[PDB]
């Protein structure tokens, strides 16, 4: 969690908070309109560099910014292939219910297993100084959810086997 | 790699920390306890399940259950969550980039060996692990290399003499009546005054009032009849209730159960006479080394005027020709860490571990051939 | 459910129905088993005439076994010549039935528990034989491991019921020790399944359960006896647990139990991965909500007015 | 055995356990003609591990262990006592022995006590014997089967015998020397 994760976790906390600086923009070709810029990726003068940020080879933090819209994809750890199935399972689960988020993605970019997309609007209502709190406590939080899940997992395989068992 | 992890995961107690340091960065009791009750509050939130100091805090409303009996790993779940807790909630250091130390008591059943690693290795995913034996780790914490250790905890105590770097595996004995086994023959004898202990809670109580109270006396026979008056030998202990409870003679008699062990009603040597039937069963050209060499460690050693005690039933069983000394740091306590830590943090140390890739390529027996 | 049922439900129930009943009507209906097994339902000839067929891939290894004697002695006069496309089949009359209703129960349960009665043929053989070896090594004990050994070659039992899987018994003085040839494809079965025959093994070795019989499992390498055996892949991708089964195991009062338990074990271990994969599901939905709490958060406090109930307020004011 | 039982899990510390034990040792534990050969088998441990069905009525089940411990004999390193098995004794004695009748003895090698009747024994320790001798003269073993009590046979025979009251010792002679005169002829 953290005593472990500072570098890389301050390292996201103060790209995402420097790239937050988010604007009301119309659409540069389409009229009475507004889209988010990073999305749409048709007029490159108000998009801002891709920025990565990484701590090991498996962990990487995609920071795509624009003039209205912010998308952060990143990876999570997957040493064995139980966490590789038990996060793609939990992800989906996460992404599935981006609705109550306004600040998560139906489908994450290829490559990666979530991407947030967070939309002027979102800083515009939303006080913005704890979206980056809630970005780092998930990034830890997942890695320990994962962890007790397989626990889970293993307890359960444990207690199925005796039930079996016992009753010859 | 920077520093190792490393965890002594007692049957009471738990250790955790960083090889090299000088401190416990986390110590906290090995419960696991779950909610008995309702609920009809809202919100306030409900965990499934309460680990160490929390379920310590909260034992109010909680059962309380120890993984490990008797030295043995009974509710490996329990024993995951705890792992699970002293690796992020507290200690929070990711397994998978950290080697760690492991600790297990002599003469346990392979099975807890085999399924520590397993779990070690796969559901942890360590880098590796190493297992090693509380005596040694004593050793290595007194700065000896020749001595009987006597190591008394919560769950077991047993005894392993080691000459200069060699260890009898033949003359180890091991005792099943340790700190928990204390602690039920206190609770069973303070119902002789009228109090009564019951649920986990009264046993945690129990156990705090072995912690401030007990102690060993010198002769048995002379502190009861001295007790017979009893004048000047009682104390008072304060519950969390509030009520104010005496205590007598059961202060230091259920020490006693050490050196007695009939008082459980379990036919077996004492603390002392074990010792001596450890270090008879060894060399005769080492004995007289052996005897100036007696080494405590453990919780359970930390009864007042226990190592002066031992030393006169040892010297009684023993010759008079040969001097008999016996040795127990104020630090005792965590003896069996501070070896751990020196062990692993030692150069020749490096190419003992056990590694992912030699792990795997063996089987989870590749422990049983390398650690011992 | 933790146990997976020891025959077929829908068999059970149809005969129930059809024999409490009055006025019986024309049936025809194919249902499948676990395992590949296929049963089949009609009444071709007479509405009061039902047909009952069964379909299994390694049938005429079970009639090499000798359990066609068996089926005539558990089935009595009811043996009906095999229709086409199937292997085993009886025809019953319902004006012929016992007129007590315990008689007709167990009649709709032994019918509807057709399928480990054909599969127990080879356990039933092995039974016999385990006695009779303990009666000759009981006879004199010197000559115990050469006719062990010879035991172990001859009557040395094998059975393929699915592709993946195989059935390896034999008997001995003393024990009925079986193999089971254990691989799952689709990889997250296979995934799932490491686990749980991990925690399958260890089981027995708990003290807490030391009554059960005892379990042996090694992947990459068969046991001494079957290597040899054809069929036994030189453990490409399979696993191999062992169940030794002692006199106590066996005993006649358990026996029966004893052969569905050992039948079911592995399609018990298969819907207890499904479940598990539930399990998932549901305990990853539920902290997924405390997620959704924590970030909550971020939400300046706002009022709404009444959105009383199935509706927008329901007044003016 | 009671010190290699613990690591399958089991405890036994009260001399309750060491009866018990002892029975087990009685009806299950038996010797292993190749201990190398025999752990490779016991690797794979598909036919040599017995049930014990103890007073409590709930079963033990030890593998290796069957044959672990009467190797003891063969090779006492395992107790860490410092010491030759049995057969390289046996082989030391007849060595040290005159050579005129090492052949004799050679041929004639009596079994006798309760703790020679493990199944097997006599196989292995012939075979130990055979390849510890030089090969040019014939090695047999005996093992009667009633060689749990040949010392009570040997003793009846002697006590029976027709010139050996002669070689008694009198309570009136045992009085003139007290406890010692024991030492001058008994043996
Ligand atoms: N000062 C003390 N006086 C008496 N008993 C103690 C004292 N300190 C610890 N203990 C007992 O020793 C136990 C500590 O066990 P511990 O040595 O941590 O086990 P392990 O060596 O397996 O980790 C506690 O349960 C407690 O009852
Ligand atoms: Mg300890």
């Amino acid at each position: 969690m953290s005593n472990t994760l500072r570098p890389y976790l301050n390292a996201v906390r103060s790209t995402l908070t420097a790239s937050l600086a988010l604007e009301e923009f119309s659409s540069e070709i389409v009229e009475r309109q507004s889209q988010p810029e990073v999305e749409v990726g048709r007029s490159p003068e108000i998009l801002l560099k891709p920025l990565v940020v990484s701590r090991n080879e498996q962990e990487q933090c995609l920071i795509e910014s624009s003039v209205n819209s912010v998308r952060f994809s990143i990876r999570i750890k997957q040493v064995d292939e139980i966490e590789r199935i038990l996060v793609r399972k939990f992800m989906q689960f996460l992404m599935g219910r981006a609705e109550s988020f306004f600040i998560l993605r139906r489908k994450p970019v290829q490559g990666y297993d979530i991407s947030f997309l967070i939309t002027n609007y979102h800083t515009e209502e939303m006080l913005k100084h704890k979206l980056v709190d809630f970005i780092i406590e998930f990034m830890e939080e997942v890695d320990a959810e994962i962890s007790e899940m397989k626990l889970f997992l293993n307890g359960r395989a444990r207690l199925v086997a005796e039930t079996y068992l016992s009753c010859f | 790699e920077t520093t190792a992890l490393v965890c002594d995961n007692g049957s009471g107690l738990v250790k955790a920390g960083f090889a090299g340091d000088d401190a416990p960065r986390a110590v906290f009791p090995s419960i696991v306890g779950r909610p008995r009750h309702q609920g009809v509050m809202v919100g306030m939130g409900q965990k499934d399940s309460y680990v160490g100091d929390e379920a310590q805090s909260k034992r109010g409303i909680l059962t309380l259950k120890y993984p490990i009996e008797h030295g043995i790993i009974t509710n490996w779940d329990d024993m995951e969550k705890i792992w699970h807790h002293t690796f992020y909630n507290e200690l929070r250091v990711a397994p998978e980039e950290h080697p760690t130390l492991l600790t297990e008591a002599p003469l346990n059943p392979k099975a807890n060996r085999e399924k520590m690693t397993q779990i070690m290795f796969e559901t942890f995913n360590v880098p590796a692990m190493y297992v090693a034996i509380q005596a040694v780790l004593s050793l290595y914490a007194s700065g000896r290399t020749t001595g009987i250790v006597l190591d008394s905890g919560d769950g077991v105590t047993h005894n392993v003499p080691i000459y200069e770097g060699y260890a009898l595996p033949h003359a180890i004995m091991r005792l099943d009546l340790a700190g928990r086994d204390l602690t039920d023959y206190l609770m069973k004898i303070l119902t002789e005054r009228g109090y009564s202990f019951v649920t986990t809670a009264e046993r945690e109580i129990v156990r705090d009032i072995k912690e401030k109270l007990c102690y060993v006396a010198l002769d048995f026979e002379n502190e009861m009849a001295t007790a017979a008056s009893s004048s000047s030998l009682e104390k008072s202990y304060e519950l969390p209730d509030g009520q104010v409870i005496t205590i007598g003679n059961e202060r230091f008699r259920c020490p006693e159960t050490l050196f007695q062990p009939s008082f459980i009603g379990m036919e077996s040597a004492g603390i002392h006479e074990t010792t001596y039937n450890s270090i008879m069963k060894c060399d005769i050209d080492i004995r007289k080394d052996l005897y100036a060499n007696n080494v405590m460690s453990g919780g359970t050693t930390m009864y007042p005027g226990i190592a002066d005690r031992m030393q006169k039933e040892i010297t009684a069983l023993a010759p008079s020709t040969m001097k008999i000394k016996i040795i127990a740091p104020p630090e005792r306590k965590y003896s069996v860490w501070i070896g751990g830590s020196i062990l692993a943090s030692l150069s020749t140390f490096q190419q003992m571990w056990i590694t992912k890739q030699e792990y795997d390529e063996a089987g989870p027996s590749i422990v049983h051939r390398k650690c011992f | 459910m933790l146990s997976l049922d020891y025959n077929n439900i829908f068999i059970y129930e149809l005969l129930t129905e059809r024999f409490s009943s009055e006025n019986p009507s024309s049936i025809d209906q194919v249902v499948t088993d676990f395992d590949g097994v296929t049963f089949h339902i009609s009444t071709p000839e007479e509405k009061t005439k039902i047909l009952i067929s069964l379909s299994m891939k390694c049938y005429p290894e079970l009639v090499n076994y000798g359990t066609l004697d068996l089926l005539k002695q558990i089935y009595g006069a009811y043996v009906h010549e095999p229709e086409m496309g199937y292997n085993f089949s009886i025809l019953i009359d319902l004006q012929q039935l016992p007129a007590t209703d315990e008689e007709k129960e167990q009649l709709a349960m032994s019918i509807s528990m057709l399928k480990r009665n054909v599969l127990a043929a080879p356990f039933h053989r092995a039974f016999t034989k385990q006695a009779e070896l303990a009666d000759l090594a009981r006879k004199d004990p010197e000559n115990a491991p050469m006719l062990d050994k010879q035991a172990t070659s001859q009557e040395l039992m094998a059975i393929h019921y699915r592709d993946e899987e195989t059935i390896v018994l034999w008997p001995e003085h003393d024990r009925v020790t079986v193999v089971f040839s254990t691989k799952f494809r689709e990889e997250t079965d296979r995934i799932f399944g490491k686990v749980f025959l991990q925690e399958f093994v260890d089981a027995r070795r708990r003290p807490a359960i030391q009554t059960a019989p005892q379990v042996l499992f090694s992947y990459r390498d068969p046991p001494l006896e079957i290597r040899d055996i054809q069929g036994i892949q030189k453990g490409d991708d399979f696993g191999f647990v062992t169940f030794v089964l002692f006199e106590r195991h066996f005993t006649p009062q358990n026996r029966e139990d004893c052969i569905s338990h050992i039948q079911v074990f592995r399609n018990t271990l298969h819907f207890h991965i499904k479940a598990s994969k539930a399990y998932m599901h549901q305990r990853m939905r539920k902290r997924v909500a405390d997620f959704q709490k924590v970030l909550n958060r971020a939400k300046p406090d706002v009022e709404l007015e009444r959105k009383t109930a199935t509706g927008r307020s329901f007044v003016r004011a």
